[PDB]
This record gives C-alpha cells, structure tokens and sequence, in this order.
C-alpha cells in the first residue's frame, strides 16, 4: 500500500477495524447492514429485524393493527426491544406520525409472528411518501439497493431474524441512525 | 434428515365416544426439527367443509395457542418437543364434533410466516353418538316378475359402521353396486345390488355375505326367487 | 368469518383438457390464499400459496391467480391422477376458513339408468316393516330426479336416497331409493311405482309392481 | 459549550486497526484534531477514544461531541450525487521517514465501492508533502 513520494518522505496508510469498534464497547448500538440487494438487517438491543421489499401484502388494514402514534405499537409485540427498535427506525427514516399515512403491524395475540409493513409504493397518491421513505433509506443504508420501482407496488416488511454473522459491519449507517433518530 | 412424517392416534380408547366424554388425540412427527414449526389441529365433518380448530407455536413465543370460538374452553392444544408430538384434548364432546381430525404443520412461504399447511396427518375419525352397538338385519331383494337379472341385499338397523358386503364370497365382482350407508333413527341402512346372467340365477345360488365386526355378526342370505 | 365460496360443486373434464376452478371470498383477503388437493377424504396436499406461488413437488400443470376476492386455480393438460377434490383457503384473519370444495370428475358419453324395483321381503314383513327398493344403475350424467307413485299419488315421506360416486372403470353413477313404511300401510295399497327422469329421454322411465 | 471530546503522542491499540499492531501518531498531528470538525480521521479517533474510555470508567447520547454532523451529511450527499466520498475506514498520510514527523491523516475516498486510484488524488498528497516540509523547517527555526 505504502510508497515513496520523495526519498525522505513516504506515503503511508492506516485502516480502522470495525470488528474492534463494535466488539470492544459495552453500549448496545444499533447495527444497520446490507447483506445483498434484497435483504437488509437492523439490530438493536435484543431485537433484530430482516427488512424486505416486495408486492406481497402480508398485512391488511381490515385485520391487522393500524399504527398512527408510537403508543399504538404496544399491541404489536411482547418484547419492548422490538417496539422500541421499530419506533426508532420509523423515526430515523423520517415518518411523520401526524401527517403521514399510518402503517401496519400484526397483533401480538396472533401467533404467526411479529412483523410490520409500510406501503412505500412509488405510485399515485403515495408517491410523495414513497420518495421521503426512499431518501431516509438512502441515509440509513450506505449504497442502499432501492428495490421499489416507479409506478409499481412495493410494500416493505420488517420481521424478526437471527443476525447474519456474515453481514458487513458499516459504522456510517450506525452514525446516521444515531443522528437522524433524534426527535 | 429423512422422510417427513406426521402420524395421528387416539391416546385412550377408540374414535367412538358418547356425548359428554373426553378424548385426547395425539400426532407424532419425524423428519424435521419439531421445535421450530407451528402445529395446527383441524377437522372435516361429513358433507361440511374443513374447519380450523387450533394452533400452537414454538418456545420463542411461549408456546402460545389460538383457538376457534366454538372450541374455546372445551379443547386444549399442547405439544411435547422432546417427543416431537402435538396433542389435542377434547372435553364435553357433542354430536356436532363428529368428524375426521387432522394435525398439520405450517412453515414459511415466500419468506414470510403464514398459516398454509404444507404437511398433514393421515386423519383420525371421531364419532360422537349415544347409539348402541347392534348387528344388522339382512333382507334379500328379489324381483316379482320373470338377459340380465339384477338382485339385491338390504342391510338395515346396524351401528356402528362399517359393514362388509360381498356376493358369493367375492365370486361376483363385476356388476356389483354397493351404495353409501344412510343414518336414520341413530341406525345405519345400506343397499347392495348385483347383476347376474339369466343362466346364473335362479339356476345357481346367489348369496350376499354381510359382516358387522363390532357385533361379530356374519350373515349369509341366499336370494330365493319370488 | 370469511366465507370462501366455490359455486361449482362438481366439474367434468377429459384427459388433456384445461380446467379452471374458481373461489370467491366474502371479504378482501389480498393474496393470502392457498389451494389444496384431496383424494377420498385422505390427507390434503398443498398446491398453491400466496395465491400464485406453486409449492415444491407440484407439477407445473397447476397454476393459480387472483388478488382481492376472486381466485382461480388452473390445471392445464389434466391427467387421470389430477381427478380429485380441490379447495381454497384464506389465512388473512382468524379463524382460518376453507372453501366448500370442487370435485373434478371424468367426462363421458351419456348413458341411461337401469331401473329395477324390488318389493319388500317376507322376513321384513314379519318384523313389522316394509321397504320398497329401487336401483338406478350406471347412468351419465349424474343429474337425475326420482319420484315415487303409490297408486298414482306421489310420496315424499319415507324416501331415503343414496348416491354412489363416479365408478373408476365405466365412469358412471348409480343410485338407490328406499320407501320405509309399516306393514299395515304397505298392505293398505296394491301398486308401487318408481319413476326416473334423466336427460337421456324425455319420457320418464317407470318400473312398478303389484300386490 | 465546546462539546468536543478532547483526545490528549497518541497511540492506537492493536484491536483498533486492521494492521493488528499498535501505531503511534505524533503530538503535533493529533493536536490539530482538537476542536477541528472537518476531519473524518479525528472523528474516528474520538469514537475509538470514547469507547476505550467507557470500557474503563446508552449509545449515541454524546455522538455530536465525537463526530461532525455536517461532515457526515456532506459525505452522504456526495455519495448520493455519485461523486467520491469518505467511508471513514482507510486514511492516508505523508511521513518523513528520517525524523518521523507526519501529516494529519486524510480520508482515502471511494467511488463505485472502490478506493480511488492514487493518481486520481495526487494533488492532495503532493500538497500535503509540501505543507509537511513547510512545518518542519518552521520547527527547526524555533
Ligand atoms: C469502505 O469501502 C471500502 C471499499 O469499498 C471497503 O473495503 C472493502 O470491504 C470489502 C467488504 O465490505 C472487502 O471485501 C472482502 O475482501 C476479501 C479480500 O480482501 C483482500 O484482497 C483485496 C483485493 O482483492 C484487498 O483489497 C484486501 O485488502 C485484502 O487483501 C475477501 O476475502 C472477501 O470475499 C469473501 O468474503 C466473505 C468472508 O466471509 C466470504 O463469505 C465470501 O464468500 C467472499 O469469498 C470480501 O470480498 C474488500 O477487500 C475491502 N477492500 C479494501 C479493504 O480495499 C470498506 O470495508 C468500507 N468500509 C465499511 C463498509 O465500513
Ligand atoms: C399503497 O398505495 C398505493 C398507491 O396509493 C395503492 O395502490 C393503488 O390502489 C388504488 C386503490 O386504492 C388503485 O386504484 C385503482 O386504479 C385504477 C386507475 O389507475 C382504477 O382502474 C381503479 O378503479 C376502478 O377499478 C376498481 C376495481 O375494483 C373499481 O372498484 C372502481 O370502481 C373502478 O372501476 C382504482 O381506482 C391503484 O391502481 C393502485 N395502484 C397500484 C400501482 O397498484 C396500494 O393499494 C397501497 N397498498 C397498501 C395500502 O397496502
Ligand atoms: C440475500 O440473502 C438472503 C438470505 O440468505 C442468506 O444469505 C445469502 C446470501 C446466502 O448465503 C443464503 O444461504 C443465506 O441463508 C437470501 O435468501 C435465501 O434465498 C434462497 C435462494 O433463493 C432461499 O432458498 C430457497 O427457499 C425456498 C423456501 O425454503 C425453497 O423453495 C428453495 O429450495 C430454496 O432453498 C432461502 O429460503 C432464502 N432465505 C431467506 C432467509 O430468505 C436471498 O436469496 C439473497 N438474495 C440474493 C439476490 O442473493
Ligand atoms: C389485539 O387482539 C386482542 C385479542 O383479540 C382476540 O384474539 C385475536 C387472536 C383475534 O382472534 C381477535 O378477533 C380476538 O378478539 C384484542 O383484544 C380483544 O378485543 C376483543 C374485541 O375486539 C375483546 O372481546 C377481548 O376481550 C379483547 N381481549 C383482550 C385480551 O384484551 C385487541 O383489541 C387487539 N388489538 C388491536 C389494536 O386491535
Ligand atoms: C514514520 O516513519 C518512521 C520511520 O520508519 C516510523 O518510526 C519508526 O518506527 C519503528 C517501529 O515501527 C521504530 O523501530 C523506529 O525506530 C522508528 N523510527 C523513528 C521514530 O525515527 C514511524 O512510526 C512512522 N510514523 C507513522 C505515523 O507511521
């Protein structure tokens, strides 16, 4: 890597280790990682979510819990970590609980599993919201692989998952999550 | 791992119970990590459509259970992960609970957990009735008038099902029509027909053989011309 | 509860044709729909999930579609092994509900019923009862109507009708009708008539007995 | 209300670097990190120093005292405009091998998920190598 600029001066490099940065701290900091083009991951506390985007409406407004205010998420889960991570994520992406359309989560009394779903579709009357969300995802995920095409249906679902031990550690994502998370 | 297998069974006694008694169905599995999958109990009544009864989940979700409204308080779904088994205890049984019961497994589909069933048990017939076991009465059906001649065997007033009807110990197979049994006054009724050539009858003896195992009844009725 | 409506109870086809079974939900269920196959009331077989995704191991003859309330299962190039019952299911809300079902039967040329009327046995008359039987064997299609004329008067009290499923060899149907009267009411009259109405002939086929 | 984690010769532990070997930087270079919020290297040093402190003395309460928010926003905007930006991972510096004096490390920028070729930012390490000499002769005269 190094080379000589003159005969007395030298070009040199230094690289930081993210393994040491995220291993030698006792603070539970949120991890945001991009495994591939279709699967994103976010860990916080004892909660860990796989985030995916596709046209499947896993939840429907008629049968599942409508979330309009963070407190409403009390019915989504029995683990406070999952509720807190979901609220923090929706805050970081830029969801306005006052003027933006409500989103959906599965009632905790049902046994399919925890999950929440945001429309995100870049079409029709949603196109503004879908843009903002996209922008948020570009801030939270470096090199964010946008999978939601224009004029198409593209619902996002976040569900529990075991953290991929092979996912790259990117601290820029954590920094953006901590900074944007303020409200 | 090996073949995915789900086998149901009745823990105590048989599938025939009286109204008001209890009954515990079991369902043992192999070929998959039982502790990672959610298990369902369903039932199919005769003539009516398949009904969902209960679901139980894994240890991560505290073995939570969900029931349909009609069985809430009477039925209880449980699981033993060490024995890879799921159980359905049914109390205060009624005549409307008569059906074929199934255990089933639900997995993940297109990357999302849903309650589509990818594996089922073989089925356990459960009959709830206050009728008493009684062998049948067998009556021959011969025509009053004189190429092909059709005769019959009527099996009336038996409980429970089934009954085995044959013609000349199975010698007459082509042209035999045995119809589904019908339930009336808590007793079953059945009819069987056989079509034999004019040379076979009444020249040679045509006999229907009816077997009712529950009452240990073996009747051979020869059809005599009118 | 969500009602999954399959309006076609039976559907006939021939080997090689293309068949389409429909299902209509009483509520909007999106794509949370599965399609199952079942034979002889045995263990069902998962065919389709998420309305359009085929399960592993299912032949590519089976496709499916729909979103909202109208869902359709399609079998292209039907085989003999594909003759079974088919039903839909929604899993968008509790309780999970299934369709009434649709039985896929084999298309066949028309056949007229063989009608045969049987007076009550002597042993049955000894026991105080009297059952007059009427067999209607080997007909196609299954749509038949059966009436009973005691001395001309049409009787519907005491009729017990038993239908058999499509036979595996000749692909025909059969039916039995039974009049269960008491010995006294049986001896009250003299003539008994079993009348059948099938689309093979507009004239109803009649088989009667006296005394 | 300064609100900037003061670092205060700064050596980097083995677990901090991919080189897996301690690396010390001179006092004169790390002195520039004090109250400078336009150097990604100084933000990384503050992060690692805060972490090493905390495991001796819940996450992200003092984050704006460790990193520059405007520099992070700049780098994000540069990523989104498809121009080179900083990954806060690899850094380069000029070192006078004889005396051991070096410059404050700067970010090795990336474009299309690849570190820029050296030539593609030569003007930066030429200029740096100039300034270094200028501040060495200024130290020799003092
Ligand atoms: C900021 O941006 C830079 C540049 O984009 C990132 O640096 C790269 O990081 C990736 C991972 O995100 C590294 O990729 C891995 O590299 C290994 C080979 O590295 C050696 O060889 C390359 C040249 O080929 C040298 O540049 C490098 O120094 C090493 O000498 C491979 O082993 C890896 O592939 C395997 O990875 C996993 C391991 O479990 C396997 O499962 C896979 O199947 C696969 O085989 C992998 O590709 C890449 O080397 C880095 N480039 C560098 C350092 O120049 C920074 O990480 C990024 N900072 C962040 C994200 O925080
Ligand atoms: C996420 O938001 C998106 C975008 O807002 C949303 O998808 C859209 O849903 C609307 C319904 O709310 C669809 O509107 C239809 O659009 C066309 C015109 O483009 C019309 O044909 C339709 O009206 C006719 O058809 C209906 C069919 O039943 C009839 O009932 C009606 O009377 C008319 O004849 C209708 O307005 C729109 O097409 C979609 N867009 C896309 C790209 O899918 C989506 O539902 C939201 N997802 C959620 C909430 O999960
Ligand atoms: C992005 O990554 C996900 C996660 O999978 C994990 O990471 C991958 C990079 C691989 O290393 C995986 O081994 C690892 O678990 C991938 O999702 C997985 O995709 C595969 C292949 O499509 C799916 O397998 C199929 O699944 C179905 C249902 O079980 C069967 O019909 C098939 O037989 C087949 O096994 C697998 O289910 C899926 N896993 C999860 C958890 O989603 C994803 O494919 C990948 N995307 C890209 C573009 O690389
Ligand atoms: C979340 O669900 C609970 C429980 O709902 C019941 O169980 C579900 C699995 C499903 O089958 C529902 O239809 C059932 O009602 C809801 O609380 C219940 O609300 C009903 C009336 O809606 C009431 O009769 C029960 O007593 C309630 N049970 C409890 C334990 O409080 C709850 O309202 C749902 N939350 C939201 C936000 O919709
Ligand atoms: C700049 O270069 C010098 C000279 O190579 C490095 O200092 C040497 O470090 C080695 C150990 O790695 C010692 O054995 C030498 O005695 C040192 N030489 C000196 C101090 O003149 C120095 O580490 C380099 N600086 C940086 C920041 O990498």
């Amino acid at each position: 890597e190094a080379f000589k600029i003159g005969l007395h001066t030298e070009f040199q490099t230094v690289s930081f280790s993210m393994v040491g940065l995220f291993s030698n701290n006792p603070h539970d900091c949120p991890l945001l990682c991009t495994l591939n083009k279709s699967h994103l991951y976010i860990k916080g506390g004892n909660a860990s979510f796989q985030i995916s985007f596709d046209d499947i409406a896993v939840l429907l407004p008629q049968y599942d819990v409508i979330i309009q205010h963070p407190a409403d998420m009390s019915w989504c889960s029995k683990s406070d970590d999952q509720i807190w991570l979901s609220q923090w994520f929706m805050n970081a992406v830029g969801h306005d609980w006052h003027l933006d359309p409500p989103f959906l989560c599965r009632n905790r009394t049902k046994t399919e599993g925890f999950i929440f779903q945001v429309n995100t579709s870049k079409t029709g009357v949603n196109e503004n919201y879908a843009k903002k969300f996209k922008t948020g995802m570009h801030h939270l995920y470096r090199e964010y692989p946008d999978s939601c095409l224009n004029g198409k249906l593209c619902l996002m679902k976040a569900q529990p998952t075991s953290w991929p031990l092979q996912c790259p550690l990117d601290h820029v994502n954590t920094l953006h999550f901590l900074t944007r998370g303020k409200n | 791992t090996g073949q995915i297998q789900l086998v149901q069974s009745v823990e105590t006694g048989g599938g025939l119970v009286r109204p008001g008694n209890s009954l515990k169905l079991s369902c043992v599995t192999s070929g998959f990590t039982f502790s990672n999958y959610q298990m369902h109990w369903l039932r199919q009544p005769p003539g009516k459509r398949l009904e969902w009864i209960a679901v139980i989940t894994v240890k991560s979700d505290n073995y939570g259970a969900n029931y349909v409204e009609s069985v809430k308080g009477r039925f209880a779904i449980s699981r033993d992960d060490s024995k890879s088994s799921v159980y359905l205890e049914m109390n205060r049984l009624r005549e409307e609970d008569t059906a074929t019961y199934f255990c089933s497994r639900s997995g993940i589909y297109d990357g999302y957990y849903a309650y589509a069933m990818d594996y089922w048990g073989q089925g356990t017939s459960v009959t709830v009735s206050s009728a008493t076991t009684k062998g049948p009465s067998v009556y021959p059906l011969a025509p009053g008038s004189a190429s092909m001649v059709t005769l019959g065997c009527l099996v009336k007033g038996y409980f429970p099902e089934p009954v085995t009807v044959t013609w000349n110990s199975g010698s007459l197979s082509s042209g035999v029509h045995t119809f589904p049994a019908v339930l009336q006054s808590d007793l079953y009724t059945l009819s069987s027909s056989v079509t034999v050539p004019s040379s076979t009858w009444p020249s040679q003896t045509v006999t229907c053989n009816v077997a009712h195992p529950a009452s240990s009844t073996k009747v051979d009725k020869k059809i005599v011309p009118r | 509860s969500v009602v999954m409506t399959q309006s076609q109870k039976f559907m006939s086809t021939s080997v090689g044709d293309r068949v389409s079974i429909t299902c209509k939900a009483s509520q909007i269920v999106g794509t949370s729909v599965a399609w199952y196959q079942q034979k002889a009331g045995q263990s069902p077989k998962l065919l389709i999930y998420w309305a359009s995704t085929r399960h592993t191991g299912v032949p590519d003859r089976f496709t499916a579609g729909g979103s909202g309330t109208d869902f359709t299962l399609t079998i292209t190039n039907v085989q003999s092994e594909d003759l079974a019952d088919y039903f839909c299911q929604q899993y968008a809300t509790y309780p999970l509900t299934f369709g009434s079902g649709t039985k896929l039967e084999l298309k066949r040329t028309d056949a007229a019923p063989t009608v045969s009327i049987f007076p009550p046995s002597s042993e049955q008359l000894t026991s105080g009862g009297a059952s007059v039987v009427c067999f209607l064997n080997n007909f196609y299609p299954k749509d038949i109507n059966v009436k009973w004329k005691i001395d001309g008067s049409e009787r519907q009290n005491g009729v017990l009708n038993s239908w058999t499923d499509q036979d595996s060899k000749d692909s025909t149907y059969s039916m039995s009708s039974t009049l269960t009267l008491t010995k006294d009411e049986y001896e009250r009259h003299n003539s008994y008539t079993c009348e059948a109405t099938h689309k093979t002939s507009t004239s109803p086929i009649v088989k009667s007995f006296n005394r």
